[PDB]
């Protein structure tokens, strides 16, 4: 990586930033409000008459 | 008669917390040391862009507001009532009484005399202030209870108001009135303009003290 | 690459570069990074 | 229509409802009812409450937000706390950790070995030696004290003795 | 005990620049939102 970087077969002493690092997410949550009316689908599909 | 606020009607502007910050922000507000109106005891006022209200008793003499363009019929409006028992919000197509009031037997409400078509219903000294404004179908109300250590004269002092409620009528409104228990055995009204405020918050989150950006050149 | 074959008369619009469609989300896609040309002309009389 | 039940099909009755959506040019209305997966914590995760998007590590606070208040962020106006609506509990929101990460080389014309600093970043999260500059792999930690020779950093420096 | 202003204004200039670097991260520059996630959800790639 640091010949890469440096554009070179050869490289001299020091230090060199290469890259960067980060951690990735491991997983994915959702959240949301309670449970409340959700309408009620029970009164047109479910009639009398 | 007119009065004068001192530093009144400041709300929460959104639902953000910040711990000891000084933040800015662009909004409606009643600016500070105002020209707000005095009732005594009433008459249809306008809305035209938010409302600041308050009110003082320890009786309860100021039983809700009614809103709308025509309040009456031809065209849709909102309704907040309170009996004894517990506060009723509404929005039906009415036919309101010119002079409309509940009583106190204890026998009451000639508010209206039609309630067609509700497209949304709901049932269940001092110093009472409440914020209205309505905004993009949606019709805001802050509000905060204090106690006085008068009667019913507005105090000085800095007391920031909490959102209430939150309602997607689509209504809209140009004017509005209030209800009041009559006789049988004192308010104010500001206006809200698009103001640039300044706003201490506590270590708690709670705004503490204000500044009006445009009172004077030290503010 | 010639690609020949008979459509709607509607959907000519979804031979183009980057687009929805039900003809161009389903039987045929151009990239976004297409270069040549889209020839069209009426058909019902072969 | 005289229905009656010895009717063959397509002559018994059908009950039909037919839904229509409509948009006007409201501000809102009748959505879905959005799902809502477990909380955990202490991983980087991509979180998602009732909007507020991003991601990081979230633990357990001692905040006290205001009951209308749903989400806190600092100066500079980033999010650095939320509120689930569930629990009715408020959780930090950390970044998940990153950096830098450097080589130090004594010289490919001395040798080949290498070592590797991750900058700021504590040793747990990738012989191995904890510095103020980060975490250090690949460099022993004698006891002597030389000129320096290679600035780590935080008063650190490192040098290829002897073979290593 | 009871003078620093040069060493203060240092670290001051420093603060203050960094800050406004941050504060730009909410900027549209003539676009729908600061988000990604919110160009990435409400406009499709092309
Ligand atoms: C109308 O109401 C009935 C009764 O509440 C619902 O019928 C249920 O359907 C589920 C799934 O098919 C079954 O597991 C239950 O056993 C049914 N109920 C009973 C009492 O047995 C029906 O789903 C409702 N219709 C709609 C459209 O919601
Ligand atoms: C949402 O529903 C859940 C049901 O799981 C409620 O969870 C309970 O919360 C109460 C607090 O009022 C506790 O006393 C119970 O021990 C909890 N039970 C379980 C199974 O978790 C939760 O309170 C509800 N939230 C709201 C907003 O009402
Ligand atoms: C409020 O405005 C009215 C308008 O005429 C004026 O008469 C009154 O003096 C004003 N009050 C104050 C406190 O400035
Ligand atoms: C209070 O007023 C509302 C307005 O409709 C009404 O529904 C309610 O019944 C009243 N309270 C009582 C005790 O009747
Ligand atoms: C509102 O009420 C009037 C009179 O009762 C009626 O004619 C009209 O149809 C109602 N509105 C709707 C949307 O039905
Ligand atoms: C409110 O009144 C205005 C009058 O200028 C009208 O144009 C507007 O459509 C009304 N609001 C709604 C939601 O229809
Ligand atoms: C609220 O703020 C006060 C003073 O700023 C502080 O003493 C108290 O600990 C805070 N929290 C409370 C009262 O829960
Ligand atoms: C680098 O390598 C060359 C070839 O082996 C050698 O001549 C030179 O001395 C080296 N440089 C040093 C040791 O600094
Ligand atoms: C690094 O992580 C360990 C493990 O929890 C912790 O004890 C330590 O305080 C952290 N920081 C440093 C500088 O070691
Ligand atoms: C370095 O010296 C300290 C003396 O306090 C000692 O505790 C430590 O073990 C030594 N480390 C090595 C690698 O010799």
């Amino acid at each position: 990586e640091t010949k890469c970087t440096l554009k070179s077969f050869t490289v001299e002493k020091g230090i060199y930033q290469t890259s960067n690092f980060r951690v990735q997410p491991t997983e994915s949550i959702v959240r949301f409000p309670n449970i409340t009316n959700l309408c009620p689908f029970g009164e047109v599909f479910n009639a009398t008459r | 008669a007119y009065t004068n606020s001192f530093t009144r009607g400041v709300y929460y502007p959104d639902k953000v917390f910040r711990s000891s910050v000084l933040h800015s922000t662009q909004d409606l507000f009643l600016p500070f040391f105002s020209n707000v109106t005095w009732f005594h005891a009433n008459p249809v006022l306008p809305f035209n862009d938010g409302v600041y209200f308050a009110s003082t008793e320890k009786s309860n003499i100021i039983r809700g507001w009614i809103f709308g363009t025509t309040l009456d019929s031809k065209t849709q409006s909102l309704l907040i009532v309170n009996n004894a028992t517990n506060v009723v919000i509404k929005v039906c197509e009415f036919q309101f009484c010119n002079d409309p009031f509940l009583g106190v037997m204890e026998s009451e409400f000639r508010v209206y005399s039609s309630a067609n078509n509700c497209t949304f219903e709901y049932v269940s000294k001092n110093l009472r202030e409440f914020v209205f404004k309505n905004i993009d179908g949606y019709f805001k109300i802050y509000s905060k209870h204090t106690p006085i250590n008068l009667v019913r004269d507005l105090p000085q002092g800095f007391s920031a108001l909490e959102p209430l409620v939150d309602l997607p009528i689509g209504i809209n409104i140009t004017r509005f009135q209030t209800l009041l228990a009559l006789h049988r055995s004192a308010y104010y009204v500001g206006y809200l303009q698009p103001r640039t405020f300044l706003l201490k918050y506590n270590e708690n989150g709670t705004i503490t003290d204000a500044v009006d950006c445009a009172l004077d050149p030290l503010s | 690459y010639a690609d020949s074959f008979v459509i709607r008369g509607d959907e000519v619009r979804q031979i183009a570069p980057g687009q929805t469609g039900k003809i161009a989300d389903y039987n045929y896609k151009l990239p976004d990074d297409f270069t040549g040309c889209v020839i069209a002309w009426n058909s019902n009389n072969l | 229509y005289g229905f009656q039940p010895t009717n063959g099909v397509g002559y018994q009755p059908y009950r039909v409802v037919v839904l229509s959506f409509e948009l006007l040019h409201a501000p809102a209305t009748v959505c879905g009812p959005k799902k809502s997966t477990n909380l955990v914590k202490n991983k980087c995760v991509n979180f998602n409450f009732n909007g507020l998007t991003g991601t990081g590590v979230l633990t357990e606070s001692n905040k006290k937000f205001l009951p209308f208040q749903q989400f806190g962020r600092d100066i500079a106006d980033t999010t650095d706390a939320v509120r689930d609506p569930q629990t009715l509990e408020i959780l930090d929101i950390t970044p998940c950790s990153f950096g830098g990460v450097s080589v130090i080389t004594p010289g490919t014309n001395t040798s080949n070995q290498v070592a590797v600093l991750y900058q700021d970043v504590n040793c747990t999260e990738v012989n191995v030696f904890q510095t103020r500059a980060g975490c250090l792999i690949g460099a022993e930690h004698v006891n002597n004290s030389y000129e320096c020779d290679i600035p780590i950093g935080a008063g650190i420096c490192a040098s290829y003795q002897t073979q290593s | 005990s009871s003078a620093l202003g040069k060493l203060q204004d240092v670290v001051n200039q420093n603060a203050q620049a960094l800050n406004t670097l941050v504060k730009q991260l909410s900027s549209n520059f003539g676009a729908i939102s600061s988000v990604l996630n919110d160009i990435l959800s409400r406009l499709d790639p092309p």
